[PDB]
């Protein structure tokens, strides 16, 4: 998960700063939580003070302070798979960070906001984003291989020699071709 | 009563092959952002390890089920140029490299007639309930690639493109066979081969107006995302389960009364969601069951019928099966039985027995009947009269043993000699 | 409580009786397709070369094949008379339930 | 070696098809002719 | 009642899979010669019922 950083608390005609694009933990008039903020665009009515979810969960808020229609998000979460080629062949690993923007886990992670964390851990310069999240130490190769180890969306991740560990999209075999003909056999 | 004439329909099945894969956190599900809900979690176990890797093991299945379908073939054979063999035009089948959109115009419909939670398409995003769609490993043109691929690789060779690496044949030729696997003389096809070719494109394109417009035929697959959709709904309906507590609002808890009166109240209720989250867990997981075991005829029927003839009837459709074509979807198949049904009866009189000077003469295969003129042989698939000669018949024993025999002679090509 | 079934035995005992009445007419275009007509012992027949015997087989011992097919009937129909011993199967989801 | 009479065997195979199927109501079963049973099951969402 | 319905749901798909077995044998042990082993009985197949 991403640690709240920030705190936004405001009331109509104490009062606090409008904190957009951060996991801050708002505080609007009767409304609670933490998340991530950013404007919205929702048609509310002049009687409308908060949108929801089709789930229980206000996703939608307008301002008490400057009546201003901001949409509210879940912070950052989701889970973490191990990538490894084998302690008997190398000791380097590499991460899934799933479903969620590299965009977003490169920024928390130079600002050293994620948990858990590590002693000795760094980037490697190697950030690519899948599908099916963010990965973090392989280089990204445009050969084509066998699948060894799949990540998801046809990607799959291997460890060759260029030894590192590479991530590329898919062989699906070998393209062979035949004739056809009407005397042929 | 034999059958004079026939019909060739090309008969549909559709069996689904795959259930879309899912995940759940627990602090995004039963905590939200409630600090005293984790400290009140680690007197509950590391439920979430075993939560975690059985909807991560049933994921990993769900991608094992797809490759015991599809990943067979060795060679990825290319699409051929001319998609029109023999007069059987197999254009609407094959993708077109014209407008590339690797998918046929079949399929096309397909992707059309099956037309909450976290998801990510590129751009991803999650809800609040910490709860998603993993995307499946292979995606749908790959699939569409080994679609395309046996199709095309079924044209042309059959059996050693079952048997490893392929082969080249004349179409026409393997049609044939077919014929002959069920007892049907080769020239029947090769005497006839523009009236099928017509009973053939005419029969797709009663088949591709058929599903074009109406549906329900596809409701074997939409019903799959119909019933999760409402596993799913199922447990976020349970939020609202006050399970004797205050409310279902922790805030209002951590607000309102006593940490030592809470921590009766929201341990009442994380009690509630956990044992709420195992009879999800146990449905989904023994639904996965199910359609694995679903997905295990799946793959007998592409190894026993498209791959190869099958014999066994009413399995590959009703009728005497022909040739088996299969049909990429979402989360399944659909396969194309192109199958042979004869018509046309008429009335015969038997012969079992045929007595000539004494002796038993008894057919090598088909049987006896006679057309009104004489006595003629004929096979059981199809009537063709043929001429009584010791070319098709033994001699076993005398006459006057069995019952119904018939003073008649027989041909022997040694009169002509004298 | 308990729901009856959509169908009653008698309804199942139609299905029944009709195709095994329909067995002895056409056989293999009996259900691949339109019904034909055949007798018995020509269906029978096509039985001994579907495994390998000529049709003189059943054509000469006609009789005995007859006798063992009747005679073997009522040892299995007073096989299931006297005492049960077979059908624990059905008794087994009875008393799951 | 090779055999010369035969037997026309009758085996038998009896499978099961159907399970008889089952309903229940809660209020005959969880509450029993009682009002605040079925007044305050408003918590537990539809079950039934 | 939870557990019941369950443990009632786990023996309804079982009995399922038996009763593909049956559609199998119905068709293709009745309405054609089978030629498969130890299907349709022991011994050679002829007739089913
Ligand atoms: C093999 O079968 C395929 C069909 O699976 C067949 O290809 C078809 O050819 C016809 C014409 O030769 C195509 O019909 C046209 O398609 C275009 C675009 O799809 C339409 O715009 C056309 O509409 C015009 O013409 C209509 C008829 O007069 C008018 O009513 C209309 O207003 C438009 O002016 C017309 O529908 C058809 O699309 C293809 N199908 C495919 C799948 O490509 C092919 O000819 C067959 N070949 C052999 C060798 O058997
Ligand atoms: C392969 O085995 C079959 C077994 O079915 C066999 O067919 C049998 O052939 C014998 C030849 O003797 C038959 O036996 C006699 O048949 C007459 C016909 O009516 C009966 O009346 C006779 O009954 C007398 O003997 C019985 C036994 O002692 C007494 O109980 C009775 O009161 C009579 O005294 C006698 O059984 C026999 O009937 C057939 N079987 C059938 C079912 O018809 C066949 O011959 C064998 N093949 C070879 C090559 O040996
Ligand atoms: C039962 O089988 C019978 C088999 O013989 C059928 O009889 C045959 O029916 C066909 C109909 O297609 C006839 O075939 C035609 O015959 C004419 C005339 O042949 C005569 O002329 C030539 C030339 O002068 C001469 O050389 C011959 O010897 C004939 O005398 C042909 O010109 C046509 O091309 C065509 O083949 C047969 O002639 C006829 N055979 C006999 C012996 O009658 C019978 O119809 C069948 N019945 C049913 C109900 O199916
Ligand atoms: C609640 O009260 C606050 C003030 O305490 C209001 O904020 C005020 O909002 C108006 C319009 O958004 C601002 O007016 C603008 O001022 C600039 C410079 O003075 C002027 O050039 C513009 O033309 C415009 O009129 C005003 O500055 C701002 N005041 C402060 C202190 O920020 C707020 O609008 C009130 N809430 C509601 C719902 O009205
Ligand atoms: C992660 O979040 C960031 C937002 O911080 C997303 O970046 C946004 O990506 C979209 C396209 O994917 C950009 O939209 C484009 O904008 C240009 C001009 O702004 C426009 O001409 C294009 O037609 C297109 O609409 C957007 O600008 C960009 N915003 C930022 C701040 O980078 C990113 O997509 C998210 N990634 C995932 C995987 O969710
Ligand atoms: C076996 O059955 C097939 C299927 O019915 C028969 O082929 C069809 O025969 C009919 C007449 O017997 C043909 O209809 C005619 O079509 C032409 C062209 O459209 C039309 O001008 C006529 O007025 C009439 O409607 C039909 O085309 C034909 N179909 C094909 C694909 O050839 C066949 O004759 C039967 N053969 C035997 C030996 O029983
Ligand atoms: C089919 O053809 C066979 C042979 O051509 C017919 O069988 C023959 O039936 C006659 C009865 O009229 C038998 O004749 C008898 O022969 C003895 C010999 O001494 C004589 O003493 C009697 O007074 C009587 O004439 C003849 O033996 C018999 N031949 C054979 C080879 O079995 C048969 O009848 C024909 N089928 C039909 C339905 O007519
Ligand atoms: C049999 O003939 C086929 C074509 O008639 C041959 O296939 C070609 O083989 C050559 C090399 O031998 C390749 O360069 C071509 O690309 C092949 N054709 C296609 C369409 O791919 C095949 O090799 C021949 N085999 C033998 C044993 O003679
Ligand atoms: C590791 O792999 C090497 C070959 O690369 C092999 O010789 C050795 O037995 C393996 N050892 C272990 C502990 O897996
Ligand atoms: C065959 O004969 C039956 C009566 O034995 C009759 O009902 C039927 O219509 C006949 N069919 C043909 C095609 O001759």
């Amino acid at each position: 998960r991403v640690v709240p950083s920030g705190d936004v608390v405001r009331f109509p005609n104490l009062s606090t700063d409008l904190i957009k694009n951060q996991c801050v933990n708002f505080n609007f008039n009767g409304l609670t939580g933490t998340g991530v903020l950013t404007p919205s665009s929702k048609r509310f009515q002049p009687f409308q003070q908060f949108g929801r979810d089709v789930s229980d969960f206000t996703d939608s808020v307008r301002d008490p302070k400057t009546s201003e229609i901001l949409d509210i998000s879940p912070c950052a979460f989701g889970g973490v798979s191990v990538i490894t080629p084998g302690t008997n062949a190398s000791s380097e690993v590499a991460v899934l960070y799933q479903d969620v923007n590299c965009t977003d886990v490169s920024t928390a992670i130079h600002a050293d906001q994620l948990t858990p964390a590590w002693r000795i851990y760094s980037t490697g310069n190697n950030v690519f984003q899948t599908q099916a999240g963010c990965l973090i130490g392989a280089e990204h190769v445009d050969t084509s291989y066998e699948c060894d180890i799949p990540i998801g969306a046809g990607i799959c991740a291997s460890y060759h020699t260029v030894k590192s560990i590479v991530a590329y999209t898919m062989s699906l075999g070998a393209d062979s071709s035949i004739a056809y003909s009407n005397n042929t056999i | 009563a034999i059958p004079t004439n026939f019909s060739i329909s090309i008969t549909t099945e559709v069996m689904p092959v795959s259930m879309a894969k899912t995940s759940v956190d627990c602090n995004m599900y039963i905590c939200g952002d409630s600090t005293e809900c984790a400290n009140l979690l680690l007197q509950y176990g590391s439920f979430c390890t075993q939560l975690n890797r059985a909807l991560s093991g049933i994921a990993a299945e769900q991608d094992r089920n797809t490759r015991e379908v599809f990943a067979q073939v060795k060679q990825m054979y290319k699409t051929p140029t001319l998609k029109y063999f023999g007069g059987f035009n197999f254009s609407q089948i094959l993708p077109d490299p014209l407008k590339p959109t690797k998918r046929s115009f079949i399929e096309d419909l397909l992707f059309n007639k099956v037309t909450q939670y976290g998801e990510c398409l590129l751009i991803c995003a999650q809800k609040f309930n910490g709860l998603t769609v993993l995307p499946p490993l292979l995606t749908d043109d790959m699939i569409a690639a080994y679609t395309a691929a046996l199709v095309s690789g079924t044209a042309t060779a059959g059996w050693t493109f079952g048997a490893g690496a392929a082969l080249q044949i004349p179409f026409a030729m393997q049609m044939a066979y077919r014929f002959n696997g069920i007892g049907v003389t080769q020239n029947v096809l090769y005497e006839n081969q523009k009236q099928i070719a017509n009973q053939f494109n005419k029969a797709i394109s009663q088949i591709q107006e058929s599903l074009t417009t109406t549906s329900t035929a596809l409701g074997k697959l939409q019903d799959v995302v119909n019933q999760n959709a409402q596993a799913l709904n199922t447990l976020v309906k349970q939020l609202s389960s006050n399970f004797g507590a205050i409310s279902s609002v922790l805030n209002d808890i951590l607000s309102r009364l006593d940490p030592p009166e809470a921590e009766v109240q929201i341990d009442r209720l994380i009690t509630g969601r956990l044992q709420s989250l195992q009879t999800y867990v146990t449905q989904q997981l023994i639904r996965a069951a199910e359609i694995r075991a679903s997905a295990n005829l799946a793959a007998t029927k592409m190894s026993e019928c498209v791959l190869g003839q099958s014999k066994r009837v009413d399995f590959c459709g009703k009728g005497y099966h022909l040739m088996s074509f299969p049909q990429a979807a979402p989360h399944g198949v659909v396969f194309l039985h192109v199958t042979y049904v004869p018509s046309q009866e008429r009335n015969f009189t038997t012969a079992p027995a045929i007595c000539h000077e004494g002796k038993a003469y008894f057919p090598r295969e088909g049987v006896f009947v006679f057309n009104g003129t004489s006595w003629f042989i004929t096979q059981r698939n199809f009537f063709s009269p043929q001429i009584i000669t010791t070319d098709n018949t033994f001699v076993s024993g005398n006459c006057d043993v069995v019952i119904g025999i018939i003073n008649n002679t027989v041909y022997d090509p040694l009169q002509p000699e004298l």
